[PDB]
RNA sequence: UGGUGGCGAUAGCGAAGAGGUCACACCCGUUCCCAUACCGAACACGGAAGUUAAGCUCUUCAGCGCCGAUGGUAGUCGGGGGUUUCCCCCUGUGAGAGUAGGACGCCGCCAA
RNA sequence: UACAAGUAGUCAGAGCCCGUUAACGGGUGAUGGCGUGCCUUUUGUAGAAUGAACCGGCGAGUUACGAUCUCGUGCAAGGUU
RNA sequence: AGUCUUGGAGGUAGAGCACUGAUUGGACUAGGGGCCCCUACCGGGUUACCGAAUUCAGUCAAACUCCGAAUGCCAAUGACUUAUCCUUGGGAGUCAGACUGCGAGUGAUAAGAUCCGUAGUCGAAAGGGAAACAGCCCAGACCGCCAGCUAAGGUCCCAAAGU
RNA sequence: UAAUAGCUCACUGGUCGAGUGACUCUGCGCCGAAAAUGUACCGGGGCUAAACGUAUCACCGAAGCUGCGGACUGUUCG
RNA sequence: GGGGCGGUCGCCUCCUAAAAGGUAACGGAGGCGCCCAAAGGUUCCCUCAGAAUGGUUGGAAAUCAUUCGCAGAGUGUAAAGGCACAAGGGAGCUUGACUGCGAGACCUACAAGUCGAGCAGGGACGAAAGUCGGGCUUAGUGAUCCGGUGGUUCCGCAUGGAAGGGCCAUCGCUCAACGGAUAAAAGCUACCCCGGGGAUAACAGGCUUAUCUCCCCCAAGAGUCCACAUCGACGGGGAGGUUUGGCACCUCGAUGUCGGCUCAUCGCAUCCUGGGGCUGUAGUCGGUCCCAAGGGUUGGGCUGUUCGCCCAUUAAAGCGGUACG
C-alpha cells in the first residue's frame, strides 16, 4: 500500500515501455532476489500481497529487500460517463517495471526456502519471472 | 442514460511567438536583418552584431554571419565583414 | 568509372525522398538501364536508394 | 621581477615549502584636495618608521574539481521479419555516468 | 433447350443452318474462363441508401446594360462619337 | 531539386543525479515517546519504540537535466545528375476524408473510437496476389498481337508451374 | 485400539551386474480451450509431408518490362 | 464524442510537441484586463539566501561581530529564458517614459504585431569614451462609424464672413459571445408546420469487453488434527458477447418499440431422467466433479409488466441465442 506521501502532479502521461531496465539489474542487498522478464505495470496491490506472501511465511528467518516504488499515478474515468470532457480523478499508484529489474530480494535465509517462497510469491504478480541470485 | 462531467478549466493557451535562427551559419546578410528571435539573451552578441529591445540580434554590417562558442557553455553570433 | 544502373522495383509506394532521388538519375520507368559515370555523389545515391535499383558494373 | 591582453579551470580549490636591496604589498598620519546614510579599514590625501606575516611571485603533489578516444553496448536513419502496448535480423551511424591517462598553466607586447 | 441455379454478357468454342455494302462472312450456339446493372450522394455503394413500370415528345447557365482580361482588327501621342 | 563535402542552430530517444521533486537500505546522532526517582523532570538511567540532520550504497520523472545522438532542418563551397523554379495576369474546385506503418495525446496504452505529426494507398487507380475485400503486398492500363522475361504469391487436384 | 502384529520407509551388508541422477539454455509439440439455421478458425479436396526450419536450382505468375505494328502530344527539326 | 444542463469564448507562460519553425482535442498546469514619479535614464560603488558560534530586553527567528557559502536569494507580478563583467543591491543628478524619421529584417491570408543600425533638432548624464526613442525579455488590451476637446501657414457653394467639413493631437466601448450584426431584445409549443440528415440521438445490427455471467492459477486459512470432502482470503490469469455501457459504421426519400398469444428451432456452461470418480459416502437421503443435448422440463393469486413473492404440485418446474425469435 506504499502511497508517495507527496507529488508534483497527480495526473501525467501513461508513458511507453522499451528495452532493458535502466538499473537494478541483479541482487545488490539480499542473497537471491526475483526477476521479472518482460515488461509490465505494477500496483500497490501487486507489491502488498507478495510482500506479506513472502514475509508471512518466512517468520523469523531473516528479511526482505522491496526495490520498487509506484511513484507514478494512473487515472480512471469514473464509472458510466462518456469518454472525454477531462481527465478523470487519480485513484491507484503503479510502478513501471521493465524486463531485466530485480524485484524482491531476500537476507539471512537458507538457499532451498528462498527458492520456494519466491516461486510462491510470483503467483501474485502478473509476469513471467526467473529466479536469480548473487554471483 | 447519461451522466454529468465538467470543469476541465484547461484549455488555454497563448497563441505562440516564433523563436529560431532565420540566418545560416556562412550565409550573406544585409544591415539590419535578423539573426536569432531568442527569448532572454540566450546567446550573447558578437561584433558587428547588435542586441534588441526584446533580446534579438541583427546585423549592423552587411556581410557573412558566423556561430561560435563563448567561454566553456556560452555561445555568440557575429558578422564577419567580406 | 562507368557503372550502369537498373531500377527493379517498381517506385510505387515508397517515400517521396526515395521517388526524388531515384527520379534525378533519369529513371523514367521501370528496368530502364542508366548509364552513369561514377563518383561520391552517384554511390551516395545508390547506397541510400540500394533496393529500389540494381547496380553492376559495365 | 612589475604592467597590461588572448586562450574552454588541461588555468580552479586544497595541502605543504621558498622570496623582497629593486618591484609590489602591507604600513605611518589626516595638513589641505575627497569620505565615511557612523569611521581615514574604503574612498582619496602625502611619505617610507619596519615586514615578508598576508597579498603577490616561484618549487612540489592527483585529495577535491577539470579535460579525456580507443572496442563495448542502449538508442537510431534505411530496409526485412515476428507469436506485434512489444521484440528480432542486415548496411551504416553512434549513447554517458568507466577505466587508458593529460593536467596543480600556455602564448604574447612595454618597464628590469 | 427438361441434372441445372448465374447483373444474362463478353472471350474461347464443337455442331447445325444461311450466303454478304466479299471479308482473315452472317445466324444460332452444346461446353469452359472471367464477371455484384445505371444514376446521385458519399471517406466508402453490388449494395439491404436514393430515382426510374416501359416507349415517344418536351424539359435547365441565355439576353440587355456596364466592368474587366485575352485574342483580332483601323489608327496611333492620339483615339472617338 | 537530389546527392557528395564543410559549417551551423536545435535539447528528443538514450543516459544520468549536477539542480527540483519522488524514493529504498546501512551508519550515526539532534529531537521525540520510555518509566524511576529525586520532582517545576534540574539532570541521570532509560528499550531502536519512533526519529529530523549528515555521509555510504541504490531506484525513478512531460512539465529535473552536468550530458546528449540517429534523423530532420538552415546555409556555403565546389563536383555529378536532373530541369523545375520565380513575377504578373485570366478561370477554378476544394473547407464531411478514411485506412495501414511509425511517434504521441484522451480512452482502461479498448475499440473499424476521437485528435495530432510523419510516410504510403484509396479518395481520383484498373491489373496479379491476400477465397470473396478501397484503403495489406506487387504494380500504373494510348490501342492491337493465338510473343518473351519477371514482381508479390505459388508449383498434389480444383488451378499454371517441382509428388 | 496406545508400543504389544507378516509389516514398512533412516541406515549398511549380500544377489546378479551397465549406464544413472540433478540442474541450466534452447527448437518443436500437449492440456489449460464452453455458443447458439450446417461441417464452419487451411478456400475446398485432401496432406504425416502437399507441415516447419535451413540451403540450392528450375518453372509458373500482371494491363509491370522487352518484342512487332498503329494513333496522338510534346523537345531536338523527315 | 446527439441535443438540453454544466463548462468555455480575447490575451500571456510551459508541457503535451516526435532535438529548426509550426502543429489539435470539453488534453495537463498557472496568470492578465495592471503597477512604478520612481520600481524609469545616466554616472559612480558593491554582493547574496541559509547555516555555526558569541551577544540581554530577545526566543526559532528583531538588531550586532566572525567564518563558511556559484547562487539555494533576489529580479514589481504567472511560467519559461537569461542575469553576480549585473539585468540583483545603494547614492547623486536628471526626465530620451523626446520630435521628425528609418536602410533593412522577422512574423504573416488580410487586418495588424515585432526588432532595427543610421540621419537631423534639441536635450539628460557623465571629463571623456559613450548610454538614453520607458520597466530584465515575453501578457496588462480592441476595428470602423459617430460625437467631444486642443492646434491648424487647408477648404469653406455670387463675393467677405461665418456655420460646417478637412489634416494633426486626443477622449468616450466587461462592443469580455473580446475581427466587434443593431444606438435599441427574453421564453413555451405534447395544436405545431416546411427544407434537409443516418453529416446526428432513441430500438435493433456492428466494433470493444470497462461492467456482467462463467471458468480457472497461487495458496494463507476455515474445515476437531488435514490448504485442496466442502468453502477459500489477499493477488493473477483467461473464455462468452445474454445486462449496464463507450464509438457513431449501415438504415431518418421511415428497418415498428415492452409483455402476452400461436408456432417453434438451436447451444450446452445440465433442472429431471442415464452412466461414473471422490466424499467428513453405514444404509434411505445427500455435496462436489466428469461423460451426456435423446426426450421432458406444471397449473393458479398479485401486478401492463417480463422479473419477482406467494399457494398447490411434479422427476424436474434449466439457463441462454434466434432483430432483448
Amino acid at each position: 500500500m506504499l502511497l508517495p506521501k507527496r507529488v508534483k502532479y497527480r495526473r501525467e502521461h501513461r508513458g511507453k515501455m522499451r528495452g532493458r531496465a535502466k538499473g537494478g539489474t541483479e541482487v545488490h542487498f539480499g542473497e537471491f532476489g526475483i526477476q521479472a522478464l518482460e515488461a509490465s505495470w505494477i500496483t500497490n496491490r501487486q507489491i502488498e500481497a507478495a510482500r506479506i506472501a513472502m514475509t508471512r511465511y518466512m517468520k523469523r528467518g531473516g528479511k526482505v529487500w522491496i526495490k520498487i516504488f509506484p511513484s507514478k499515478p494512473y487515472t480512471a474515468k469514473p464509472l458510466e460517463v462518456r469518454m472525454g470532457s477531462g481527465k478523470g480523478a487519480p485513484e491507484g499508484w503503479v510502478a513501471v517495471v521493465k524486463p531485466g529489474k530485480v524485484l524482491f530480494e531476500i537476507s539471512g535465509v537458507s538457499e532451498e526456502v528462498a527458492r520456494e517462497a519466491l516461486r510462491l510469491a510470483s503467483h501474485k504478480l502478473p509476469i513471467k519471472t526467473k529466479f536469480v541470485k548473487r554471483e | 442514460s447519461k451522466k454529468g462531467v465538467g470543469s476541465t478549466k484547461n484549455g488555454r493557451d497563448s497563441e505562440a511567438k516564433r523563436l529560431g535562427a532565420k540566418r545560416a551559419d556562412g550565409q550573406f546578410v544585409t544591415g539590419g536583418s535578423i539573426l536569432y528571435r531568442q527569448r532572454g539573451t540566450k546567446i550573447y552578441p558578437g561584433e558587428n552584431v547588435g542586441r534588441g529591445g526584446d533580446d534579438t540580434l541583427f546585423a549592423k554590417i552587411d556581410g557573412t554571419v558566423k556561430f561560435e562558442r563563448f567561454g566553456r557553455d556560452r555561445k555568440k553570433v557575429s558578422v564577419y565583414p567580406v | 568509372a562507368k557503372l550502369e544502373i537498373t531500377l527493379k522495383r517498381s517506385v510505387i509506394g515508397r517515400p517521396e525522398d526515395q521517388r526524388v532521388t531515384v527520379r534525378t538519375l533519369g529513371l523514367k520507368k521501370t528496368n530502364q538501364t542508366v548509364v552513369h559515370e561514377d563518383n561520391a555523389a552517384i554511390r551516395g545515391m545508390i547506397n541510400k536508394v540500394s533496393h529500389l535499383v540494381s547496380v553492376k558494373e559495365q
